[PDB]
DNA sequence: GGGGTTTTGGGG
DNA sequence: GGGGTTTTGGGG
DNA sequence: GGGGTTTTGGGG
């Protein structure tokens, strides 16, 4: 196999060429019909990147590729842009100006997708090794060879394709829409943006807030299954999106079966650039907290910074597994997120009990002082995606006789009978707990068959 | 201003317990809608969304003898004028019916409709499923947390909060997880059912059965 | 090819 | 045999 | 023509 630059590959020949190149955008592979599907993708190489930069802008210059097969599972799924594609007897013509290669895979063309980073998309979320340098993580047919003349070609791609991200935007502004602009548009549009919050709207869909480089925050729909590899603090570049007018509680963006959700290699110039400048914002949420009833979900909780790396586990899991499963039964510290339903004991004057560190017993301060050490004994009852529809409800604690939890309510324990300002934080906190779309980001630890919330504060 | 009257509608049905009595008014006027597919879903259009029309055999029986140059389920590409029209809220099983969410269903009750046979419509943005947009989604989930919120209120008293002793000096302390688990009502099985809005009934017609009075 | 499926109608 | 393809009957 | 396959020379 002789592999041609993506400028010299022959216009004329019309004779099938094989080619390595960097992926900086694609469709999701989609369907057209009751037999064809189709993935389009935007590629460059070391011969073609960038246009005649002068009264250029600096913006990218591509050539693109487009695969045709009969069936889903032999096409490409491009989670992030900067990652190395190897495709073999694709034919060239050109497209309204630009260069167009097309591969019919369901005929005799191949493609064989390679990491740029130590490890494709796949293998972080699962946090797997690659099997060398030199293997592909995806490719069709039932076999992919890579000669040892390849290596070289391999190699100096990948280092080029660094320098090429690291060096400029890649995703130029010729190539995305700003989203205080996307009203604007009269069709669908691109995005880059950064994903601010992955709200579980239900067991097969998240909700994403996104924030980008001009302030306007949208929230999306993002399949579980179709994107796993979306992450709060990440960057992405949205390929399709359109504005929903039908949307007046928020700011919504909608997504086809062709619209892709792609993050950038490590070495992304834009990524690193946007993960520092855009910033969070509560301004949707605060806004929300007036409203009687809030179409916008709000976490009104933050866990400690050594934990932000901590994966999340359902209800479901913590609540029917973690005595079955080999994996929850090692571990006594978790993450999760749920909804309150209701918080025990009703009285919020009884939140705050005397504790005798001696006979381990707690009671009642409406008597005052001769109780003990005042501490917080908290029962919330919650649910969550994962047992949405189940007739249950399960119960989180809150009690930091020995620590665990006590700055949660940003309110040191108190006599709540006799301190007026804390019973009031108290009260107006629990109403916010018990609102709907009012969710609880939060570390526990288990104890005793209990959990017991640890390392998580009230931002609101 | 809710551009789309089918989510308005739908909307309305479930911020009012289900109630179609409560809903407004001036919401209650024909649908022209346009049909997006006839077989084996039959799915009409406001524009925005895609719902799926329930026919009673009257509606149909009506609509066989004022057209009969005219098939249902060839419709499609169509539009249609939905005059007599009702909405009922129904309990389903949303891992099988696509035009639901979290097992409850606003179904579009159809007794009478028109069909303008070659009604050119305005250029609209390709339909969504009303069942799987994010605002709808979370109208549904406000529905369900509020029947939830007040069965649980109803059913757990008494304040059973766990022993503080059961957590401190947990050293040579194990316990269950399930000991955390609380049934939120008094609901027969395994799945929340404690809803105070009265499950509308009418009998509708399968577009199957539809497709062989119209083709054997 | 900057696009429109469905024993897939919550990857498609 | 049957696809896609153009070889339009015949290789390995 | 050339795959994968078995048809192992020949259809459409
Ligand atoms: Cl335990
Ligand atoms: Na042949
Ligand atoms: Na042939
Ligand atoms: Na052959
Ligand atoms: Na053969």
């Amino acid at each position: 196999y002789e592999y041609v630059e993506l400028a010299k590959a022959s216009l004329t020949s019309a004779q099938p060429q094989h080619f390595y190149a960097v992926v900086i955008d694609a469709t999701f592979p989609y369907k057209t019909n009751q037999e064809r599907y189709i993935c389009s993708l935007k590629i460059v190489d070391p011969t073609l990147y960038l246009k005649q930069q002068k009264g250029a802008g600096d913006a990218s210059d591509y050539a693109t590729l487009v695969l045709y097969a009969k069936r889903f599972e032999d096409l490409p799924i491009i989670h992030r842009a900067g990652d190395i594609i190897r495709v073999h007897r694709a034919t060239l013509r050109l497209y309204n100006g630009q260069r167009q290669f097309n591969a019919n895979v369901f005929y005799s063309s191949s493609w064989a997708l390679f990491s740029t980073d130590k490890r494709s998309v796949t293998q972080e979320i699962n946090n797997q090794d690659a099997v060398s340098d030199t293997t592909p993580f995806s490719f069709s047919s039932k076999h992919a060879t890579i000669e040892k003349n390849e290596i070289s070609i391999l190699q100096n791609l990948r280092k080029w394709a660094n320098q090429y991200f690291s060096s400029y935007s890649v995703i130029s502004s010729d190539m995305y829409t700003a989203l205080n602009k996307a009203q604007a548009q009269k069709g669908d549009f691109d995005v880059v943006a950064k994903i601010l919050q992955v709200h579980e709207l239900d067991e097969y869909t998240n909700e994403l807030k996104l924030k980008d480089a001009s302030g306007q925050v949208f929230y999306t729909l993002s399949l579980k299954l179709k994107f796993p590899h979306v992450r709060t603090g990440e960057v992405v570049r949205i390929r399709s999106a359109t504005y929903d007018e039908t949307s007046t509680q928020k700011k919504v963006l909608i997504l086809s079966h062709y619209s892709n959700i792609i993050t950038f290699i490590q070495s992304s110039k834009l990524a690193k650039e946007l993960r520092a400048k855009i910033q969070d914002d509560h301004s949707v949420e605060v806004a929300s907290l007036k409203k009687n009833v809030s179409l916008n979900a709000v976490v009104l909780t933050e866990v400690d910074k050594k934990h932000a790396a901590l994966p999340s586990t359902s209800l479901q899991d913590l609540f029917h597994h973690a005595d079955s499963d080999k994996e929850l039964q090692a571990q006594d510290t978790f993450r999760t997120q749920f909804y309150v339903t209701k918080i025990e004991p009703s009285d919020v004057k009884e939140w705050v009990k005397g504790y005798d560190r001696k006979t381990k017993k707690s009671s009642s301060l409406k008597g005052a002082s001769g109780k003990g050490d005042n501490i917080f004994q908290v029962q919330f009852l919650v649910k969550d995606a994962s047992t949405q529809l189940n007739n249950n409800t399960y119960r989180v604690l809150l009690y930091t006789q020995d620590g665990l939890g006590a700055n949660f309510f940003n309110v040191k324990a108190d006599n709540l009978h006799k301190n007026a300002d804390a019973r009031k934080k108290l009260e107006d906190s629990a109403e916010l707990l018990t609102k709907f779309n009012s969710y609880v980001d939060a570390v526990v630890e288990r104890r005793n068959g209990f959990y017991l919330i640890k390392d998580t504060k009230l931002i609101y | 201003q809710q551009q789309s009257a089918f989510k308005q509608l739908y909307t309305e049905l479930f911020n009012n317990e289900g109630d179609f009595s409560k809903v407004s008014s001036n919401l209650k006027k024909p649908l022209k809608c346009y049909v997006k597919e006839s077989y084996p879903h039959f799915l009409v259009t406001d524009g925005y969304f895609f719902v799926a029309p329930y026919f009673t055999k009257e509606a149909v029986n009506e609509f066989h003898a004022k057209f009969p140059n005219v098939n249902i389920v060839d419709l499609t590409d169509k539009v249609i004028v939905i005059n007599n029209w009702s909405l009922e809220l129904r309990r389903v099983n949303s891992a099988e019916v696509f035009t639901s969410y979290a097992n409850l269903e606003a179904r579009l009750i159809v007794h009478s409709f028109k069909p303008n046979l070659q009604e050119r419509l305005n250029p609209t943005r390709y339909p969504v499923n009303l069942f799987r947009d994010d605002e709808f989604k979370t109208t549904i989930q406000h529905f369900r947390h509020t029947a939830l919120q007040a069965a649980i209120n109803k059913t757990v008293k008494g304040d059973n909060l766990v022993d503080i002793s059961k957590v401190a000096d947990a050293a040579g302390k194990k316990g269950k997880v399930d000991a955390g688990i609380v049934k939120a009502s008094a609901s027969k099985g395994d799945e929340f059912s404690d809803f105070s809005f009265k499950e509308g009934n009418t009998a509708t017609l399968k577009i199957a059965d539809i497709f062989v009075q119209e083709k054997g």
